[PDB]
RNA sequence: CGGCCCCCUGGACGAAGACUGACGCUCAGGUGCGAAAGCGUGGGGAGCAAACAGGAUUAGAUACCCUGGUAGUCCACGCCGUAAACGAUGUCGACUUGGAGGUUGUGCCCUUGAGGCGUGGCUUCCGGAGCUAACGCGUUAAGUCGACCGCCUGGGGAGUAC
């Protein structure tokens, strides 16, 4: 009756838009395809691969409960997409908790810098960070023991483009992407970047806060024209890349890949 | 008990590599003498096949025609391609009077008496067509009277 | 497409840049361009032309795209 | 266009309520001097033909209402008539 | 992804170079709505204004040029 | 028989996305949430048990039901449905004029049972290697095609379809011979060719599941009667 | 410019029957009332409600039978451009009696039947069939 | 109709109100505007370029290609009144399923953000019913209707002769 109407009403209560709210049960499992059904008109065909958890295989058999992320609506048939990303609210939530008591603490261990912060990683993830955040000091985890153990404490992160910079060893210590287009510039400032989608030219990673990058063919690998973008790196991950060129007139940062 | 007539047989040729292979289209129509009519178009290498085919066609997809006695409900105007038919009932004795394809058409579905002009293109497969329209639309009284929601003496 | 070669810099390397500069410029496509007189029906036409076949791609391929080649 | 301060003042005198502005006395009064505004405009430009236009459809619309006018009430018509200075 | 629609400006100005200078090429050239994504009203007006600094010598017309 | 708070777990609520729809399941529709077409549950369930109803009524009478569902995620769901009620099925594609040209697919039914008796009953076995392979390769592709529709027969009294966008050639060719249809139809399908629409979503493993499982119920009850 | 109401009310309806449309609205007037009255009575449409006081919106309840609409053919006879009026023997006959034809005479509009009845003719409005 | 600036100037659209009160639609004759080329008189003349000249090509080449090159293109004021002046689709009004955009307003909404929900104008593409000889058109109709006008009646002869 309006039973119904209620009901919708409350349906529309009780799921939000993003991946926030853990409600697909894994319902079948078959390498190399996941699926869960979290109350969508459809149910998502999730890879293996936002599911296994730092050292390659699965953790999670039938009837777990993961969300996943929407506010995208069929592509043709299907929902969702991938509640990897999920998980990056979760990390930045925790990354957030540091402000409360100004100290995030975990472990952080960062043996070097791409592109002038050592690299850290988080659980799964693995973050990079500019230059300084690494070491508290001049100290320098090239002379501690190899990918030691210590926590991150952050030193910078950039707020809307997504580098954090954190604090190895040292326990007792404690419009707008394009007018200022000079900080990942000077020559060959390696990133960290998740591709989007590999337009058979190209392969089109771009992660620093609204930008566009491409990685085109021709760098990529060390074979030249016969490659093919999507044989050789992936669709959706994050990856080595670096500027090795800007025009922050005709937007076009010029990225690649096989540095 | 079903009549059947073979309205016209066409010969039809494709043009190939060697030269031009040849080929028949037979129309037939084929009806009981009472509402159920079907027209059938039926294609062969040799006619007598054609024919068959046709005829084959037409025994399926008939179509019931609401026939007050001999003749029609009411006049009638049916429309197929080029062919645009009228056909208006008229009285015991007159006899089918209408043109070609229409009149076989007519004669099998068991009109007796009708006064018919083809009007525009006299295609025969377009005509019969456009005669089974016509007949197809035709609504009796009873029919009339339940669409509207009244008896068939307040209809007249 | 102004260029300085920089300290301790390649010339192939410099040679390159120059290239890329020249490309992003457009410059040897505006003189091809304005090598013979276009009329305007014809650059029109072009324009048309190029936009249809620009939005053929876009859509028709997408729909052929639903369904699977094998 | 008019400006804004000379369309109030036709208005306030042609209309009786000086609220009402679309009387068709009024309308007429702001069409004609419209037309006698673009006179001195087209005089000077002969060429500005687009412009022109909008002018002749101006008076056209003039025409219609002093027609219509004619037709509802003579008296009135004659007032206006005599006001303008429209020959007819 | 516009600028302007979001800082809600009511006017370009040509006197603001420095805004200027991101819409404009190494080589001088206005850049095209497609790469900044400004949207359309905007854009007219942001050539106009850019226009009007190559007139007041604000903005060059071109790289080479001297 | 089915309740609504069933069908609201399952998934059938949930429709497809707005730009996809069909405005023929304009009446079937109650909203759109997230900009995603939402089916009106109350009126369809009364449908769906009518449906079912009528389904029950056919094999009551002896009717022989056909399943259709080639989406290829419930293609095993669809065969266990037939299979639970001992009914025919097409899981994998529809040969185009399965039905409208039965004569000449009763040809292919015959050739793919005559290959299994040889396969099967014979036991000669003594055959050369290639040629093996190539029967066993056509018995394949036999069963496959053809499997639920061996023991057929003729043509079938009602026709159970999953999806009637998706299925409509198998739709159009009930249509000319006059067999009736039971066509779950999403939002995007158009119900002008099916008699008995069930407004629902086709896509959802879940709802399909559930869709089918009633419907053998019902096929099993009559059937019983 | 909007010249024949009738004609055009007439047009909403056909479309009204064409579209499968429950209820077609449009602007009244007292003729235009009259014929909906007519058509209700020899049974072409369930109600007409007439609804406003300044600006009022007659709205027609379309029938269908069977799946198909009731006014099967619907045509204006008379129009601005072209008047038509008959005496009480030239009045037609709409598909041999079946279907009607709406005829306004000196006493109120009525169907061609009724008017035959009465002992008058007059300007013929429309064929409904 | 296309750099930028100023002066004079016509139309369109939206937002609310307020007013006028059918003043409307269409239009034979009539009047005006009407690309390019062309004409007249007076200016101008960089580039381009009918004509023309030479060089090639070729059987020939009164062409294509090359080197030159004058009317003209440019401005002023007159005339000409035609074009595949095309959407090959008269104007005005009403009515009839949808989707994806573009552009330009405007109302509300926590603009919590580039957004969310509407509501107007103009506009590009796809497609339903229906229509169509088919091709296709498809709420910007070639659908369903009304009002007015223009025009067609086999091909040629001929849009020519008088």
């Amino acid at each position: 009756e309006s039973f119904a109407q209620l009901f919708e009403e409350s349906l529309k209560e009780i799921e939000t838009r993003p991946g926030s709210i853990v409600r697909g049960v894994v319902v079948a499992i078959d390498k190399d395809v996941v699926l869960v059904d979290a109350g969508l008109k459809s149910e998502s065909a999730i890879p293996a691969e936002q599911f296994k958890n730092a050292q390659g295989e699965l953790e999670i058999q039938v009837g777990d409960e993961v969300d996943v992320a929407l506010d995208a609506v069929e592509d043709g048939f299907g929902e969702t997409l991938l509640s990897r990303e999920k998980a990056k609210r979760h990390e930045a939530w925790i990354t957030l908790e540091k402000a409360y008591e100004d100290a995030e603490t975990v472990t952080g261990v960062i043996n070097g810098k791409v592109k002038g912060g050592f690299t850290v990683e988080l659980n799964g993830i693995r973050a990079f960070l500019p230059g300084s955040l690494v070491d508290v000091r001049p100290v320098r985890d090239t002379l501690h023991l190899e990918g030691k153990e210590l926590e991150f404490k952050v030193i910078k992160l950039d707020q809307k483009r997504n580098n954090v910079v954190v604090s190895r060893r040292a326990v007792i210590e404690s419009e707008d992407p394009w007018v200022a287009i000079a900080k990942r510039y000077p020559e060959g400032t390696k990133l960290t970047g998740r591709v989007t989608n590999l337009t058979d030219y190209g392969c089109f990673v771009e992660i620093e806060e609204g930008v566009e990058g491409l990685v085109h063919v021709s760098e990529m690998d060390w074979t030249n024209k016969n490659i093919h973008p999507s044989k050789v790196v992936n669709v959706g991950d994050v990856v080595e890349v670096m500027v090795l060129d800007i025009d922050e007139e005709r937007r076009r940062i010029s990225l690649g890949l096989k540095q | 008990e079903l009549q059947e007539k073979l309205i016209a047989v066409n010969r039809v040729s494709k043009t190939v590599k060697g030269g031009r292979i040849f080929s028949f289209t037979a129309l037939t129509v084929v009806g009981d003498g009472n509402g159920r009519v079907g027209f059938g178009y039926g294609k062969a290498r040799e006619v007598p096949a054609a024919i068959q085919k046709a005829m084959e066609k037409a025994r399926r997809n008939m179509i019931n025609v609401a026939l007050n006695n001999g003749t029609l409900q009411h006049p009638v105007k049916g429309v197929h391609t080029g062919s645009r038919v009228f056909m208006q009932p008229a009285s015991e004795g007159t006899g089918i009077i209408a043109g070609g394809a229409m009149r076989a058409v007519l004669e099998v579905a068991g009109v007796h008496n009708v006064l018919a002009k083809a009007y525009g293109s006299t295609n025969p497969i377009n005509v019969v067509r456009a005669t089974i329209d016509g007949l197809e639309n035709m609504n009796s009284p009873e029919m009339v009277a339940a669409k509207r929601g009244k008896s068939v003496e307040e209809i007249l | 497409p102004v260029i300085k070669v920089r300290e301790n810099e390649p010339f192939d390397v410099a040679l390159r840049r120059f290239k890329r500069s020249c490309e992003k410029a457009g410059v040897l496509a505006e003189v091809r361009r304005r090598e013979f007189y276009e009329k305007p029906t014809t650059e029109r036409k072009r324009a048309k032309a190029s936009a249809v076949k620009r939005h053929a791609k876009k859509l028709a391929r997408e729909n052929a795209r639903r369904t699977r080649l094998y | 266009s008019l400006s804004t301060e000379a369309t109030a003042k036709i208005v306030s005198e042609f209309g009786r309520d000086a609220n009402d502005t679309g009387s068709t006395e009024v309308q007429v009064a702001l069409l004609t001097a419209q037309i006698n505004h673009l006179q001195g405009h087209f005089a000077e430009h002969k060429k500005d033909h687009h412009s022109r236009r909008g002018l002749l459809r101006m008076v056209s619309q003039r025409r219609k209402l002093l027609d219509y006018l004619k037709r509802k009430d003579v008296a009135r018509y004659t007032q206006l008539i005599e006001r303008l200075g429209l020959r007819r | 992804f516009c600028r302007f629609t979001a800082e809600g400006v009511q006017e370009i100005d040509y006197k603001d170079i420095a805004t200027l200078k991101n819409y404009i090429t190494e080589s001088g050239k206005i850049v095209p709505s497609r790469i900044t994504g400004t949207r359309a009203k905007y854009q007219r007006q942001l050539a106009r204004a850019i226009k009007r600094a190559r007139y007041l010598s604000l903005l060059p017309y071109t790289d080479r040029h001297q | 028989t089915v309740s609504m708070r069933d069908m609201l777990k399952a998934g059938v609520h949930f429709g497809h996305q707005t730009r996809y729809w069909n405005p023929k399941m304009k009446p079937f529709i109650f909203g759109a949430r997230n900009k995603v077409h939402i089916i009106n549950l109350e009126k369809t369930v009364p449908m769906f048990n009518e449906a079912l109803a009528e389904l029950n009524k056919i094999a009551s009478r002896k009717g022989k039901i056909l399943f259709v569902g080639t989406k290829r995620a419930a293609s095993e769901a669809v065969k266990d449905a037939a299979l639970s009620c001992d009914q025919f099925f097409v899981n994998h594609r529809w040969l185009g004029g399965m039905l409208t040209n039965w004569k000449t697919v009763r040809q292919s039914i015959k050739r793919l049972k005559d290959l299994e008796t040889q396969s099967q009953d014979g036991t000669f076995d003594k055959l050369t290697k290639k040629e093996a392979l190539m029967r066993t390769r056509e018995l394949e592709k036999l069963e496959n095609s053809l499997g639920g529709i061996k023991d057929m027969g003729g043509l079938p009294d009602a026709l159970f379809v999953i999806d009637a966008d998706h299925e409509h050639i198998a739709i159009k060719e009930a249509n000319n011979l006059g067999i009736p249809v039971f066509a779950i139809v999403d939002t995007n399908s158009d119900p002008d060719g099916v008699d008995f629409v069930i407004p629902g979503n086709d896509d959802a493993i879940r709802a399909v599941t559930l869709y089918l499982g009633a419907v053998a119920a019902t096929v099993r009850e009559g059937r019983s009667q | 410019s909007m010249q024949d109401p009738i004609a055009d009310m007439l047009t909403r309806i056909r479309n009204g029957q064409a579209a499968n449309k429950a209820a077609v609205t449009m602007p009244s007037s007292k003729l235009k009332v009259a014929i909906a009255n007519v058509l209700k009575e020899e049974g072409f449409i369930e109600d007409f409600k007439v609804e406003g006081d300044t600006k009022p919106e007659l709205e027609l309840t379309l029938k269908y039978f069977q799946g198909k609409a009731v006014v099967e053919s619907i045509q204006r006879v008379s129009r601005p451009g072209l008047r038509i009026y008959k005496r009480k023997d030239e009045l037609p006959k709409v598909m041999a009696g079946l279907g009607i034809a709406v005829v306004s005479t000196s006493k109120g509009v009525m169907t061609d039947r009724a008017a035959r009845q009465a002992g008058l003719g007059g300007e013929i409005i429309c064929y409904v069939a």
